[PDB]
């Protein structure tokens, strides 16, 4: 509603950096927020695409931002008469980034490792990892709990069980307030999908440059499956966390697994012990249902609600017609412990192909109502496809049908205006939380401050 | 007695034919005051009122074009009738509505492009040797059924990018089945072999020639295969005027839009044609993988007849697929495709065994109900579609077209045309709805109000301004 | 396999001294080596890894470095606790390799052994053994050379010595040697002596006593 | 906290066989590598192998293939040392091991099991009193402690009265049977004035002998 459209704020990277791909907000030790952006392409040392890290302090103006910097150079350890290699070109650095505290985490889900010993090899896979920083002290850690030493043969005999070679962690992630960083690596246990869970005190902790097979034994991998419903599943394709089970002292995890049981897509509500407490279904095979997913309480009932983006849903319109236009689907908590029962809401896109629902953004109270709202993207929606973002307000019932506020994308076609976003965090301190929309197509980043309703 | 014409009590010659389409207006002079202007055809001339004078439009329909329809779709430069009537005049006063015919046929004998496009990833091994002989085979028994018959073929595996491909050791790139003892083709994302011909023997001696390959993940890039198979026309060379045949064979799952993400793709598929010179696929590393609704609207756009010839194991799903893809059609592949033949031929009879019309460009204000009669002469209403059709048989529709009101153009046109047929039914629609003697009104007329008025079709009317 | 040569194999030194403990290995092993700790009569506690990296609840005072097939375990400021044994350990290649062990000793002023020799006892006698004990208690440095005489002739077999760890007290050593014959073998001869050599005198410290006299 | 808790101390024969256990103590044995180290006096410390209880995949020494056998149960959450056809070289102490972060590091000890091959049978010591010959201000005197079987004695001075200035020395192996002795210190006015004892228990075969020393 009150998202001012007129002075927006511009942050660019590099060209072809695909700066925007992913950002958040970042507070310091001090409370001074800044932006924290992922370019999953920026070239690294070797002239060769590494991807890399933006911190972008707060100006009204905008404009280029600092690196934050991580170590590029491809690694080998000669140990246990075995060959440890990984391998940073395309690995996508800041594919996904995420802030908690004053530390920022980055991750790099295409990079690849292998393990040589003697002709064997464990064969080069994506297993991807995570760059853990504390900017003010210069503290650097990694995080990549699918590396192994196993051969390739091993898993032809064992049928390629528990199999985490491509799990390319860090494809998502989030961070419970509690410090516990949660991966998610959709192709996990061939491609079933797993989360990786550890708490960020113990990654930093237990790591040490120059190891890069070592123990983080607090953490928590999610398991394997022999069940046919979950193969090509994706499972952690997106992630969330949330209270669902009415115990606060538990922390309940959500998971998109927008393939699973042939391509129905799914969401599922798990405890931190990854015991599923629900699970919900798509409506529509290949909508790609748990492409995103948002938790945010919506109707002020101080239960947390479900937001579910199926980007590719096609509508159902006169002459027996199908329109791919995109979807979004609200579930509402219900009192004490129940199941989430349908959809409260159904909200759907009308642009063709304009991917609505391909971001859900949680925006905190926008206009100072007394209920939470939401933002969703429509990257190439519009009249003009070039892009929409629109805002939803939060009511005793839910959700607002029709939107209170719409973004049009100020860059040119292509640009991929709300593939990513991020709310509810006030960067100016006026007492409004604002939005701030990436555009990886046009390598920027576009912030709308919130201000007083006219 | 009065009626709806007279009792309106309108101020002109337009006016009243806007009260109801019996409503008639007479411009004679000599009629006396008290009597209405705006009556009957028959009252008027009850009332001695001069024949010529009398406004009356009559809402009709006439063919301009009426080919018969062909008996054979064989021969002939595609001089083939399948729709008859071909173009109409169409003529409706306000609110009125007027009546048309349309005759479809399944034309006896027209050509077909069979394009077999093939899953040759390593379980497909065999189904490449039992195919060896297709190209004859499916000459011989296509044979009775048309004889104008070009086949084609292309292959598909999946993205040649990590992780679906093999990347380690540097001999697993040049042969991705090395840690096996066997050898196998590099990965390839989508490549075309053949380009439709009526040499069927071509098809033979390409597919000898043909290998698998083998990649990492169950489900396949044979969407990115469709798309290019069905945009790249040139190419592929679907002709024309013919019945366009996409033979999609698999045993796996399918990769869709969005999952292209996992080898770090994300720009989405353009829908346009990306394979060059070298027959190859371009784009497979760089473009996601199409969604089912871009897929939809390209098959439609190329009149494509897409064929889920798939195994037990996946029917379910590509059943599913199916529903989401109109005109899509799925037959049971077994393990070796053994049976593709006759998969084919079922399929090309349950192609043709429909009749859907479908309107383009009708304007706001016209509505249209249709009467079908399928089977022996039984009239179906509120239907437009018929089924269970054979090689040869004709349907028809009665057609009736209601206008609401009357539109500012008055010349407009729209086509009755059936799914995936060549020809078409043009209704050149008229909008009756002005006087002929509108066109020698008088302008300042010293008969109304001191030149203050205009004089057309026997009445005063307030000029412009007024 | 590679062979883990440790250096010294023992030094004497005092609390607050800085001591540096080196390993070579017969080839390169880039870091991929383990220092370890195990203290008199207990069991093995580990404090670097991968060349230089603390273990978890060592104190900072220890610290590795080195590189290639030469490393160094470094000790500032040695503890009480600080004096015992230490192994360094590749894990480079498989078999996994240990060093020879260093152990780390209390320094002190030299001092003369104490020697006493002791005939065998009545019962030992009758039972038809003869065992000539020689005890040489409180010295140091550790090294020392027991030396068996009968008639002034040299003797070596059925000796058996046994040594003590450094003393917690006065941080000297002891030795127990045993000269072990038969009755038969023990009567054949009269005079019987037990030499020690020690760096605290050039003569030999000799005690001995006649057998039937006292 | 991670501690490894191995099994008590083993007393075989030779040619026998033995299984030693480590237990897992505050974590998940199927966590981490565990390995089998083997020390001696003299040889000093030894890698016998190691073992991944996720899934029993085994590595070995080429020395000790054929004698060890490392197994792992996730269930007990304990790990195993087999050791067959023992002999007298196989006597020494056996450490079960794993790394802290390192995948490949040997951080973390146990205890140590301690084992001893011998045929030799539950024999009870020898005690023998060592009185000097027929001086000066400060006398010594001794306590012969020989031919017993298994370790250990326990020995004391008038029933533990006289502790400082005592010397008893480690126990060694004499055919297959141990032999120790100790020695005590004291001033001539306190011998043969007062009386020295010399107590010896060996609470294998339940013997608790004392022997008063005697002069000459
Ligand atoms: C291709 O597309 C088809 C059509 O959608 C899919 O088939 C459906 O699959 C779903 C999921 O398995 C089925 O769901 C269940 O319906 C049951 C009741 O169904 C009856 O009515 C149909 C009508 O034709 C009968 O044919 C059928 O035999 C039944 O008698 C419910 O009992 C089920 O409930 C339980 O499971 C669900 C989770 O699935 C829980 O949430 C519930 O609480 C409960 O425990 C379930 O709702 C559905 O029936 C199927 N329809 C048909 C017509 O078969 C294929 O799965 C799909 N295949 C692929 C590969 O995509
Ligand atoms: C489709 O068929 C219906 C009959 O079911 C036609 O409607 C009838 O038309 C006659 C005119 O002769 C009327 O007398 C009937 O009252 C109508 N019945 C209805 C409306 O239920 C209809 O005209 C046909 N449409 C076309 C386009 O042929
Ligand atoms: N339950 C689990 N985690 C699990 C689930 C599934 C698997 N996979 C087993 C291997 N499958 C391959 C076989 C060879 N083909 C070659 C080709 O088509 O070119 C590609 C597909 C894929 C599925 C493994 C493990
Ligand atoms: C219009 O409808 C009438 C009534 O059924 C029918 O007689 C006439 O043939 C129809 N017109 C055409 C062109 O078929
Ligand atoms: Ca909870
Ligand atoms: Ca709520
Ligand atoms: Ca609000
Ligand atoms: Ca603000
Ligand atoms: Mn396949
Ligand atoms: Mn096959
Ligand atoms: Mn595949």
């Amino acid at each position: 509603l009150n998202l001012d459209p007129v002075q927006l704020t511009f942050y660019a990277g590099p060209n072809g950096s695909q700066f925007g791909f992913s950002l958040d907000f970042h507070k310091d030790s001090h409370g001074r927020v800044a932006i924290v952006v992922g370019a999953p392409r920026t070239l690294g040392p070797s002239q060769e695409e590494t991807g890399g890290v933006f911190l972008c302090p707060w100006r009204a103006e905008g404009g280029q931002c600092p690196s934050l910097l991580f170590d590029l150079r491809d690694e080998t350890r000669n140990v246990g008469s075995q060959t440890l290699q990984t391998f940073k070109a395309r690995q996508g650095l800041g594919a996904s980034v995420v802030s908690w505290s004053d530390v920022i985490v980055a991750c790099a889900p295409w990079q690849h490792w292998n393990v040589l010993e003697k002709t064997e090899e464990a064969e080069k896979t994506p297993v991807g990892s995570c760059f853990l920083a504390q900017p003010e002290s210069g503290r650097r850690a990694e995080y990549s709990p699918c590396r192994g030493n196993t051969l390739s043969r091993i898993y032809v005999e064992n049928d390629f069980s528990w199999d985490k070679r491509y799990c390319e962690a860090g494809f998502s992630s989030v961070v419970t307030q509690a410090g516990e960083l949660v991966l998610g690596a959709p192709g996990g246990y061939y491609f079933l999908g797993l989360l990786a869970q550890a708490p960020v005190a113990d990654i930093f902790s237990s790591y040490r440059p120059g190891i890069l097979l070592w123990h983080v034994s607090s953490q928590s991998l999610s398991f394997d499956s022999s069940n046919p419903e979950y193969f090509d599943g994706y499972w952690g394709y997106s992630v969330a966390v949330g209270e669902f089970d009415g115990d606060l002292n538990t922390t309940e995890y959500v998971v998109g697994a927008p393939t699973w049981s042939w391509t129905l897509g799914a969401v599922e509500i798990l405890d931190s012990y990854y015991q599923r407490l629900h699970r919900l279904r798509g409506e529509q095979m290949a909508s790609y249902f748990g492409h995103s997913v948002a938790v945010t309480d919506v109707n002020g009932d101080g239960r947390h609600d479900l937001l579910v983006g199926a980007p590719l849903y096609m509508e159902s319109r006169a002459d027996r017609k199908l329109a791919e236009v995109g979807r979004v689907y609200l579930f509402l908590q219900p009192r004490g412990p129940h199941a989430l029962g349908a959809p409260s809401l159904l909200l759907t896109g009308t642009q063709l192909y304009g991917r609505f629902g391909s971001a859900i953004a949680p925006l905190g109270d926008l206009d100072r109502d007394g209920y939470n709202d939401i933002a969703v993207a429509a990257p190439y929606g519009g009249p003009s496809g070039r892009g929409q973002v629109l805002v939803f307000l939060g009511q005793s019932e839910g959700l607002r049908s029709r939107p209170s506020q719409v973004l049009d994308s100020p860059f040119p076609t292509g640009s991929a205006f709300g593939f990513s976003l991020r709310g509810a965090v006030d960067i100016d301190d006026n007492g409004y939380p604002d939005l701030i929309v990436g555009a990886y197509g046009a390598n920027q980043v576009a912030v709308y401050r919130a201000q007083p309703v006219v | 007695g009065p009626n709806i014409c007279t009792t309106r009590g309108v101020s002109s010659c337009q006016q009243c034919l806007a009260v109801s389409p019996m409503c008639a207006w007479c411009s004679d002079e000599a009629l006396p005051l008290g009597s209405p202007r705006c009556d009957l055809k028959e009252n008027l001339l009850k009332d001695n009122c001069a024949p010529e004078s009398i406004e009356f439009p009559v809402s009709e329909a006439r063919v301009l074009e009426d080919r018969p329809l062909s008996d054979k779709g064989s021969g002939d430069s595609s001089q083939v009738t399948q729709v008859s009537p071909q173009r109409i005049a169409l003529r409706l006063r306000p609110d009125d509505s007027k009546n048309f015919s349309i005759q479809v046929r399944q034309v006896e004998d027209y050509p077909v492009d069979i394009y077999y496009l093939m899953d040759l990833s390593y379980s497909m091994k065999d189904d490449l040797w039992s195919i060896q002989n297709l190209g004859t085979k499916l000459a011989t028994q296509m044979r009775k059924l048309t004889s104008n018959l070009r086949i084609g073929f292309g292959a598909f595996v999946d993205k040649p990018v990590s992780p679906y491909m093999y990347i380690s050791p540097p001999e697993a790139l040049e042969n991705p089945c090395y840690d096996m003892k066997t050898t196998c083709l590099p990965m390839f994302g989508y490549k075309h072999v053949l380009t439709l011909t009526d040499q069927v023997t071509r098809f033979n001696e390409e597919v000898k020639k043909q290998s698998v390959s083998r990649n990492r993940d169950a489900p396949e890039g044979g969407f990115d295969a469709i798309m290019q198979a069905t945009v790249c026309d040139e190419k592929i060379g679907w002709r024309n005027d013919a019945s366009h045949l996409l033979v999609f064979t698999t045993d796996a799952k399918t990769h869709i839009a969005l999952d292209g993400r996992l080898a770090g793709i994300v720009q989405p598929n353009d829908g346009q044609c990306h394979v060059g010179s070298d027959n190859h696929y371009s784009a497979s590393t760089t473009m996601d993988y199409p969604s089912l609704g871009l897929m939809t609207e390209k098959l439609s756009q190329k009149n494509i007849n897409l064929i889920f010839a798939v195994t037990e194991n996946v029917v379910n799903l590509y059943q599913n697929y199916s529903e989401l893809i109109p005109g899509t059609t799925v037959g049971v592949l077994s393990m070796d495709s053994s049976n593709v033949l006759q998969l084919i031929v079922d399929a090309y009879g349950k192609i043709r065994s429909k009749v859907e019309l479908e309107v383009r460009d009708l304007p706001e204000e016209l509505s249209l109900s249709f009467n079908a009669t399928c089977l022996n002469n039984e009239v179906i209403p509120g239907l437009k579609s018929c089924m269970g059709l054979k090689i040869g048989d004709t349907v028809s529709f009665s057609i009736e077209a209601k206008v609401r009101g009357c539109p500012q153009e008055k010349e407009k046109s729209f086509t009755i045309k059936p799914v995936g047929f060549k020809d078409s039914l043009i209704v050149q629609v008229t909008f009756d709805c002005d006087c002929a003697c509108q066109a020698q009104a008088e302008p300042n007329s010293h008969r109304c109000n001191n030149g203050n008025g205009t004089f057309e079709c026997g009445v005063c009317r307030c000029g412009p301004g007024w | 396999d590679i062979l883990m040569t440790q250096s010294p194999s023992s030094m004497s030194v005092s609390l607050g001294d800085t001591v540096s403990i080196t390993c070579h290995a017969s080839q390169g092993i880039s870091s991929n080596i383990g220092w370890l700790q195990q203290k008199p009569g207990k069991s093995f506690m580990g404090l670097i890894y991968y060349g230089t990296n603390l273990v978890d609840g060592v104190p900072s005072r220890f610290s590795g470095s080195g590189s290639g097939a030469d490393y160094s375990l470094t000790i500032s400021s040695l503890d009480s606790e600080d004096f015992a044994d230490y192994y360094c350990v590749q894990y480079a290649q498989l078999p996994y390799t240990f060093g020879g062990g260093t152990k780390l000793e209390i320094k002190r002023a030299d001092a003369a052994p104490t020697v006493s020799i002791f005939p065998p006892s009545s019962e030992q006698l009758t039972s038809g053994g003869a065992s000539v004990v020689c005890f040489l208690n409180n010295f140091y440095p550790k090294d020392i050379n027991v030396k068996w005489k009968i008639d002034g002739s040299e003797r070596q077999n059925g000796v058996l010595n046994s040594w003590t760890d450094q003393d917690s007290k006065d941080s000297t050593y002891s030795m127990s040697s045993t000269l072990t014959l038969t009755k038969d073998e023990y009567e054949r001869h009269n005079s019987y002596t037990c030499e020690a050599t020690h760096k605290t005198s050039t003569s030999p410290i000799v005690k001995s006593f006649n057998r039937n006299e006292c | 906290e991670v501690q490894l808790q191995q099994s008590g101390a083993e007393l075989v024969k030779p040619g026998a066989s033995v299984k030693l256990s480590c237990t897992a103590s505050g974590f998940n044995i199927k966590d981490t590598y565990v390995h089998w180290v083997k020390q001696r006096p003299e040889q000093g410390l030894e890698w016998i192998g190691r073992i991944d209880p996720a899934n029993g995949y085994t590595k070995y020494d080429p020395k000790f293939q054929g004698k060890a056998t490392i197994t792992a149960d996730t269930s007990s959450n304990t790990a195993y040392l087999q050791l067959s056809s023992l002999t007298s070289e196989d006597t020494a102490v056996y450490y079960c091991v794993r790394p802290l972060y390192d995948y490949y590091a040997m951080d973390y000890w146990g205890q140590g099991t301690s084992v001893t091959v011998s045929s030799a049978k539950t024999t009870a010591p020898s005690v023998y009193p060592l009185a000097p010959v027929c001086t000066g201000s400060s006398v010594t005197l001794g306590c012969l402690v020989k031919g017993y079987f298994p370790e250990p004695v326990t020995l004391t001075w008038n029933s533990g009265s006289l502790s400082s200035g005592v010397h008893t020395f480690p126990a060694v192996l004499q055919s297959d049977l141990y032999t120790l002795s100790s020695s005590v210190t004291v001033t001539s006015s306190t011998w043969p004035s007062q009386s020295i004892t010399c107590n010896v228990a060996h609470p294998a075969s339940s013997t608790k002998v004392d022997k008063k020393i005697e002069p000459r």
